[PDB]
RNA sequence: GGGGACGGGUGAAACAGGAUGAUCCCGCCGAGACCGCCGGCCGCGCAGGCGCCUGCCAAGACCGCCUCUGUCAAUCAAGGGCGAAGGCCGGGGGCUAGAAGGCGAUCAGACACCACCGUAUUCCCGGCCGUAAACGGUGCCGCCCCGCGGCCGGCGCGCGCGUCCCGCCGGCCGCCCAGGGAAACCGGGAGGCUCCGGGCUCUGGGGGGAGUAUGGCCGCAAGGCUGAAACUUGAAGGCAUU
């Protein structure tokens, strides 16, 4: 529902009983319907498999990566996105992953990812082009429009609050450590404006 | 029997001795804080001179002879050396010093980043 | 008939860069594309990322506009040539 | 000088005065035009049925063996290409450089090859069709070409 | 370049007329 | 030269000895500074590389040999000797120059090369077109057919002599000049080629541990 | 009325080739119209080669040479001599001179 | 080269030998022995091509796949319709790519 | 990591950088461009243009020919495609230079040149734009035309025989006898033209006003393409010589 991204419905052998377990899985693009996912330790490099980032070579773009092994997936969730394998170090047996912000993260090669990136790919690329179109992005996520801005409301409502000319009257940038009802505006903005 | 390293380009020349890995250095001095004119520091002169000062050192280390790198500026501009250079070999070899080896070691581009000064030049 | 061809819809709203764009995504969400499966040109989105053959009748994950998109190509082909290395 | 391009090349062929057959060939009208027929079968075309006569079989020129030239022969055995081999052969020309281009859309330059193959053949083909040697239906269009390949 | 620097300045002339002509339409 | 005897006073020469295959396997004395804080001298000295002329490891014809440069890194400090291994060969910048002529045409290949010991290197090998003996026409250029029949001949040479080599042995090709003579034999019935040799061998990628390698290389005089 | 033949250039059978900066200027230049002088010197003067040779400790290794293409632009090379204006008789002659 | 003489193979056979193109003919063929080679497709669907790969092996008749794409294969053999697999039952001409 | 006082920058400087240890040296590492020297009276491309390494794909001119066809041709409004750079649009990317901006020195004043920092840009993908001293300032196809060269790609001849030699065809060129031209010069034409007529298109008609006005068409814009007049004026210009 809220998700940009298409899910997938796996079904696996029950290794401890009899049965089948489904598992639902970010797709990556790529996954067919009837397709052979693997996952493991030995799983060999294709998209959809779930190899420990140890053993991805490096250059491959990977999704639904564990931050801490063990964790079934925490970064590269969102659609279109991706992570990348940077470096292995074989001494520390950790390796470089380049998030999605293109931030790098030293993480455990025992964690696992999935080979691929995200689909849904080019979603936010749409203007949404009408206010109602937006109503039924949110509605399916969570009651935070429409957005009303501070300068609109009274004195009582909003810390931008109300005079004679809707203005911010202080400056936006707030400290970091600004108590709950105050950090409002930028936080801790290392610079502004557009450049 | 360290490594000298002179870097002799336009406006100051660097008189460097450091041992065959270069992660150490016996001493180093430049033309420059031999002279007070700015003009001057990549000067023949104070090069001779920074070298007599950077001869005592290696003389006091046990630096009995050196195996010579000069380089220009080099990189994407350059490719000459200046004018320090040859003075502070005459010195190295003036204060004793024996010269084991002599080599080009100014950095050069296998293709290039755009040099300042536009495609008009420097227009002076 | 003439410049705004799927975007008369919209009509004179929303203004030319919003219409000039939507021309680009709508005529690829409503495109027909081949499906890898059954090499026939009947795979068509019922979702964003989720797009269905017509005549394979197999559901395979895409881009939200394109069945196939230009980060995902080029990583196809990363991975075989990493995957033929190792 | 070359239709398409600035360039001048003379590589042509140089027929011999003599238009008599020559004293050591030992090939009837009728052996060569057997020949000919049994190459047909083979589907070669004319411009190849010509070259296996000049170097398997030592008939140089067929017209000066024969009283005729190869397509003559073809024609009265009603054997002839249905769609003349010059154009036929830049048809060919055009769906392949028409595949290439369906995989790469950035060779400007294999595109700009293409118009001028597409030129010589709807050129070709107006002469073809004026001549009857082509019906007057036929039309080259480039979408439906590799079907009439 | 006295050429490039009179269609500069008659480029900077027919922008203001341009302007001027869409004021009245 | 300080142990002996501001910043100098405390410190040591710790010297640094080559592989077996040089001639003169001592080579230089590297500073280091006395232990202080977590800084032991040892492991500051641990991963130096130190460039030497094969005029410097083997003494004697400074015209066939010095013009190649080795790299040599220490790899184990024991008993007060940076034991050291290959880093890397390499021709002079002299040597670069001097081979290039107008009027040439230059085929210059690479090559990622697998050892044994687990060492990927890259071979980067450089050769020159040259006049013929009796030649009318005075540039030396060739047709495109013979740049690519010479082309394919480093590259087979190459497999068939780096292929299968190891690092001890691949010094030893590098050092006494045999591969750049293959490549000349390969290249001569191709064509007439001058100054067919390696430019460089770099080391793409090390092995772990290689210490039991390095007593191959640095002693073992025997092997 | 046009002064050369060449044009300043030696580009024949072409309509651009690849551009160089002067070394002193920083002007591109096309390389056709560069003024091109290869230079093979020694890597330190004659007058400091005689006591650099003595001063080394190996067998027999000469100064080693210093090669270096300097293309200049057409205003550096006539401001630095490295090239003359000639007269409309000598401007023809091709071969290196002195 | 290979390439070459496979799109010249097919054409030489589309007017020369006799062929059946698809799956249900195919299957037909290879089981009577009728067919000389069989050439699949890179998009074949996999349990078709284990079938027609096996009951080749049962009959021990050549199945090569094609370089690509039933609607590639298709277009060589010269028809507007995508072709999985394509049965040479007889070569009138030229049967040279049917390398191992 | 080392070591220690300045470093940059220049015509000389100065603003920036440096005991928060810079510069310098080495060991590494990231990112993005870029393809050196070879590299040219080299080559290829329809022009614009084209230079890492490998693999792949389709083409192209030249040449050789006793192959095929049998004029299927030449130039061309209208019409289609392409088209350096800069610019624009929607994304990616962001190293280097760097329009704008800011700045230190100048100088009467410089806001300019020079130094420094730097945004768009540069680079990629998908479209626009349709311009350049887009040049050989030289349209295209065809013919004869004087020697002496060089290079380039085929082909053939000689000879024991070598990247030899002589030719042939095609391309790039130098010098040039006539010939031409107001000369400069061109002679693979700008020759074969007042002795003026091989064919086809384009354009000009003293200098400005003015590539402006206006209408049109086109472009998102910038602007492109088309395109006057009133009016003013005795020269403007070419190439030579003191």
């Amino acid at each position: 529902r809220g998700r940009g991204a298409p899910l997938a419905r796996v079904q696996f052998p029950n290794m401890r009983g009899e049965g089948r377990v489904n598992e639902l899985f970010i797709a990556p693009e790529g996954m067919y319907t009837g397709q052979e996912v693997f996952s493991g330790n030995k799983a060999t490099l294709h998209i959809g498999n779930i190899l420990p980032v140890g053993n991805i070579p490096e250059g491959t773009y990977v999704c639904n990566v564990e931050e801490k092994p063990m964790d079934r997936g925490c970064l590269a969730r969102a659609s279109g996105t991706y992570c990348l394998v940077v470096a292995h170090n074989m001494e520390t047996n950790k390796t470089r992953i380049r998030l999605p912000s293109g931030q790098k993260k030293l993480i455990s090669s025992k964690a696992r990812a999935m080979i691929g990136l995200v689909a849904g790919g080019g979603r936010t690329d749409k203007p949404l082009l009408k206010a109602g179109n937006a109503y039924h992005k949110y509605k399916a996520k969570r009651n935070c429009w429409p957005v009303v801005r501070g300068v609109a409301m009274n004195p009582v409502d909003h810390p931008h609050g109300g005079g004679n000319h809707q203005h911010i009257g202080v400056s936006s940038c707030v400290p970091r450590n600004a108590v709950p009802g105050q950090k409002v505006g930028l936080i801790a903005a290392r610079r502004t404006g557009c450049s | 029997f360290a490594v000298c390293h002179i870097y002799a380009g336009k406006n100051d020349t660097f008189i460097h001795v450091t041992d065959l890995s270069g992660r150490e250095t016996i001493g180093r001095v430049s033309g420059g804080m031999k002279v007070k004119r700015h003009c001057d520091e990549p000067s023949a002169y104070a090069a001779m001179q920074a070298t007599q000062d950077l001869i005592e050192i290696i003389t006091d280390r046990g630096i009995t002879a050196v195996h010579i790198k000069i380089r220009a500026d080099g990189g994407t501009g350059k490719r000459v050396y200046g004018q320090g250079g040859s003075a502070a070999i005459r010195a190295l070899v003036r204060g004793g010093i024996k010269i084991g080896r002599i080599e080009d070691s100014t950095p050069i581009p296998t293709d290039r980043t755009r040099h300042k000064g536009g495609r008009r030049g420097r227009r002076l | 008939t003439k410049k705004v061809g799927l975007t008369g819809k919209y009509g004179t709203r929303y203004g030319r860069a919003a219409r000039k764009q939507l021309l680009k995504i709508e005529t690829s969400q409503k495109a027909k594309y081949t499906c890898p499966f059954c090499a026939k040109d009947k795979v068509r989105r019922t979702a964003c990322g989720i797009w269905t053959c017509r005549s394979c009748s197999k559901t395979m994950a895409g881009g939200a506009y394109s069945l196939h998109t230009e980060p995902a190509n080029a990583a196809r082909a990363t991975i075989r040539r990493l995957r033929l290395a190792r | 000088g070359r239709m398409h391009s600035k360039g001048k090349g003379i590589s042509r062929s140089a027929i011999p005065y003599t238009r008599a057959p020559a004293p050591w060939n030992k090939y009837t009208p009728e052996d060569v035009c057997e020949q000919i027929c049994k190459l047909a079968k083979k589907g070669t075309p004319p411009s190849r049925i010509g070259l296996i006569l000049r170097d398997q079989f030592a008939i140089g020129q067929v017209k000066n063996v024969t009283g005729s030239k190869i397509v003559r022969i073809l024609k009265a055995k009603g054997l002839a290409p249905e769609i003349p081999e010059d154009l036929y052969c830049m048809i060919k020309k055009a769906v392949a450089i028409r595949k290439h281009l369906e995989r790469s859309r950035r060779d400007k330059d294999s595109k700009f090859r293409l118009i001028l193959v597409e030129s010589r053949i709807h050129r070709l083909a107006r002469y073809y069709r004026q001549a009857r040697r082509l019906p007057p239906t036929f039309r080259y269009k480039s979408d439906q070409a590799a079907a009439l390949l | 370049m006295r050429a490039k620097w009179a269609k500069k300045r008659m480029r900077k002339l027919k922008r203001k007329r341009r302007h001027m002509k869409a004021r009245s339409k | 030269k300080i142990t002996q005897r501001d910043p100098y006073l405390k410190k040591e020469w710790y010297p640094v000895i080559a592989p077996a295959h040089f001639k003169s396997r001592h080579i230089g004395q590297t500073p280091v500074t006395k232990t202080a804080g977590l800084r032991v001298a040892t492991d500051v000295i641990n991963h130096r590389v130190y460039e030497v002329n094969l005029g410097d490891l083997n003494p004697g014809a400074e015209d066939l040999n010095g013009n190649t440069k080795f790299y040599l890194q220490t790899q184990l400090v024991s008993d007060g000797k940076c034991l050291t291994n290959f880093h890397g060969m390499d021709i002079t910048r002299h040597k670069y120059g001097s081979l290039f002529r107008k009027g040439c045409d230059c085929i210059d290949v690479f090559m990622d090369i697998p050892t044994t010991d687990g060492y990927l290197l890259r071979v980067f090998v450089i050769a020159f077109t040259d006049r013929f003996r009796f030649q009318r026409r005075k540039n030396c250029h060739v047709k495109g057919r013979v740049i690519r029949m010479m082309r394919a001949g480093i590259y087979e040479t190459l497999h068939n002599e780096l292929g299968k080599v190891s690092i001890p042995v691949l010094v030893t090709k590098l050092s006494n000049f045999e591969v750049n003579a293959k490549l000349t034999e390969a290249l001569q019935k191709i064509t007439m080629c001058r100054d067919v040799m390696i430019r460089r061998v770099k080391v793409v990628k090390r092995p772990r541990n290689t210490m039991e390698l390095l007593s191959t290389m640095h002693d073992s005089n025997q092997v | 009325p046009v002064k050369r033949r060449n044009n300043g250039r030696s580009k024949y059978n072409c309509g651009h080739t690849n551009i160089v900066r002067c070394q002193n200027c920083h002007r591109c230049v096309p390389k056709d119209k560069v003024i091109k002088r290869f230079t093979i010197r020694n890597i330190v003067d004659n007058t400091i080669a005689d006591d650099v040779l003595n001063a080394c400790v190996i067998q027999g290794f000469a100064i080693p040479k210093l090669y270096n293409k300097v293309q200049y632009c057409v205003s550096c090379s006539i401001h630095n001599h490295i090239v003359r204006v000639r007269s409309r008789e000598d401007r023809k002659i091709r071969t290196p001179p002195k | 080269k290979a390439q070459d003489s496979i799109s010249l193979t097919l054409t030489l056979v589309v007017k020369s030998g006799k062929y059946t193109l698809g799956t249900d003919q195919a299957i037909r063929n290879i089981r009577d022995g009728k067919a000389q080679l069989v050439f699949m497709a890179n998009n074949c669907p996999p349990l078709v091509k284990s079938q027609v790969d096996y009951l080749c092996h049962l009959s021990k008749t050549p199945v090569r796949v094609f370089a690509g794409s039933s609607r590639e294969l298709g277009i060589a053999v010269g028809r507007q319709f995508n072709v999985s697999i394509m049965t040479i039952l007889e070569a009138g001409d030229a049967d040279l790519t049917s390398i191992l």
